[PDB]
RNA sequence: UUUAGAAGGAUUGCCGUCAGGAAAUUAGGUGCGCUUAGCAGUGUACCGCCGGAGGCGG
């Protein structure tokens, strides 16, 4: 075919990152699209031409590593540090930095467009989803990889959508006051990270991961989001995240 | 101005049948002698060693049709039904259906299974204090309906007039005499004790449930779509569903629901066969309502 | 090609002693359940016969 939709159903991830400098919780959206782009790059070296241009994120259960106190607050845990490269590397006790970890069960909805979208493509995805990670976390098991046609085959769960209107339209002098007041009015919204902004100009520095590409120093940007059930969803395009790149801005938006 | 059937419409039965009680007798002394016939404990039932006849007794009460509506939540639809029944009482005085009922009495269909292998069967019908000349019951067939006997006409006229107003009630009593022979099984009815074949007992003796005797006398329908292929009378049911041949014989446009919708909710003259089926369904009774 | 890539929290323990819940009460008047109906796959699987398991007569 050409266009199509593939479901990755009930994926268990253990130990994914949950810290983005102001937020402890759901991982950033860039990692969830990075899983899809890594799946595309490994499928295109096995000579199965495909292109993923949209991801849907459905949440079925979660757990945060730690415990909940009597007062109702969350205290997080960390693994014991081992040996970290640097000056104090031959010592027996290392240092403790800032970290958080989460466990998730999720289902992914991928929009693929290639020369052939059949069940052999689903088998090729099944033989490739056992070498990748999701957000720095290992994949323990999955149920099935299948093709969907309509909005009645999608299992029960809750999707994550972008709500930027409820932020730009609230009361306050600055954006952080807008976020705090918008979270006090509606109590079903969460703050999320949605990409990066630029702090420098494109060039070549010294000390890069890949020394033959273009670099730019960046800072993360944050927004608002909320949850909507599968049975109350209108279209299958109002839950699909995509990459968008302006000049100086690296974003993920549903639009 | 009628758009649909009411939210509550029900009828009652205009042919009420009692339950049967089984007796044993001899044959050349049948008009002077009777004995109990009991169940022998699976259960079973057999005659004695000195009797060769099974006597089955039951009675019927006939009621008018117009005064047999139990509920109608819309006066207009009641006025429509009463006018349509008055139209049929103008054409046919309920004689065809009643002739068919007395024919099903005379063929002795009410002796299901008890009829194979009999040697002489006779059936006497009494109305008030006058006995009617008996019936040979093996000179009749279960495919044809005789219309030129004298006593069958003379009973069906009385039943007719009372289905149509001129009399308020009719009490009919029927006795039968089946000669199967000494030490032969009986075959009475069966109870859903819901193991073993638990047989029905009525006042100590044995008998048939009144519903089986009623379902034998309502097999008068020979006006269905595919009658030329399968040529046999069926019971008068709604979505016609003779249980032996497990296929609905009227699933569609000739069903009672559609046919009465196309006679009251939108005036349209049905053929006489369809009227003869609808006025029957009304003689039987049911919860002919709707889910508005 | 994912704020990428890495990680042993662990050993030990005496919560205890005492005690009056208690006095008072008005749940009450009404009422249509009700049309229809067939319980069984045959009502059981019996005597023998060959023949070292598999067969055949009535």
């Amino acid at each position: 075919m050409m266009k199509g939709y593939i479901l990755l159903e009930k994926v268990n991830i253990e130990n994914a990152n949950a810290f983005n400098n102001i937020i402890v919780g759901i991982p950033a959206i860039t990692s969830f699209l990075g899983f899809a782009r890594a799946l595309e790059r490994k499928l295109n070296a096995k000579e199965i031409a495909i292109r993923i241009n949209g991801v849907g994120l459905e949440f079925h259960e979660y757990e945060l590593k730690g415990y909940k106190n009597k007062r109702g607050q969350y205290v997080t845990s960390c693994p014991l540090p081992g040996s970290i490269p640097g000056q104090n590397e031959k010592k027996l006790d290392a240092h403790i930095m800032n970290q958080a970890y989460i466990d998730l069960n999720m289902s992914f909805l991928l929009e693929v467009e290639g020369p052939h979208v059949d069940m052999s493509t689903c088998k090729s995805i099944k033989s490739t989803m056992e070498t990748l990670r999701i957000a720095g976390g290992i994949i323990r098991n999955y149920k099935k990889i299948r093709l969907i046609d309509t909005l009645a085959d999608i299992p029960y769960g809750y999707f994550l959508t972008l709500r930027q209107d409820n932020l730009n339209d609230a009361a306050g002098d600055d954006m952080l006051d807008k976020m705090i007041h918008a979270l006090q009015q509606e109590d079903t919204l969460v703050p999320i990270a949605v990409g990066f902004k630029a702090l420098s100009e494109v060039g070549h520095v010294e000390g890069q991961r890949d020394p033959e590409k273009d670099h730019c120093f960046v800072e993360s940007i944050f927004s608002l989001g909320g949850f909507e059930c599968s049975k109350i969803l209108e279209d299958i395009n109002s839950c699909l995240w995509r990459y968008k790149t302006e000049e100086g801005l690296y974003l993920c938006t549903i639009i | 101005t009628l758009k649909s059937r009411p939210e509550n419409l029900s009828f009652a039965r205009c042919l009420n049948t009692t339950e049967a009680k089984f007796w044993q007798t001899d044959f050349l002394k049948r008009h002077t002698f009777k004995l109990p016939l009991l169940i022998t404990d699976s259960q079973s039932c057999t005659l004695s060693t000195e009797c060769d006849t099974l006597r089955i007794d039951f009675g019927i009460k006939v009621l008018p049709v117009k005064e047999s509506m139990y509920s109608c939540s819309d006066y207009n639809y009641r006025t429509a039904i009463y006018q349509k029944i008055d139209e049929y009482i103008a054409e046919d005085g309920f004689l065809t259906l009643a002739k068919r009922y007395v024919n099903n009495i005379a063929n002795a269909r009410f002796l299901w299974r008890n009829r194979k292998g009999a040697e002489i069967i006779e059936t006497i019908v009494t109305i008030e204090d006058k006995e009617y000349p008996s019936f040979n019951s093996k000179s009749f067939n279960l495919d044809t309906f005789v219309e030129d006997n004298a006593t069958i006409n003379e009973i069906a006229q009385q039943i007719a007039d009372t289905f149509a107003g001129k009399r308020e009630y009719l009490n009919i009593y029927v006795t039968c005499f089946v000669k199967i022979g000494c030490a032969m099984e009986v075959y009475p009815s069966q109870e859903m004790t819901f193991k073993g074949k638990k047989l029905f007992k009525f006042e100590g003796s044995a008998g048939m449930h009144s519903q089986k005797i009623n379902n034998a006398l309502r097999t008068i329908d020979t006006w269905y779509p595919d009658y030329t292929t399968y040529e046999f009378p069926i019971p008068v049911e709604n979505y016609g569903a003779a249980r032996s041949i497990g296929i609905p014989f009227r699933p569609d446009t000739k069903s009672f629901y559609k046919l009465i919708d196309r006679m009251i909710l939108k005036n349209e003259d049905l053929p006489i066969e369809d009227k003869h089926y609808v006025m029957a369904i009304l003689i039987r009774g049911g919860m002919f309502s709707k889910k508005q």
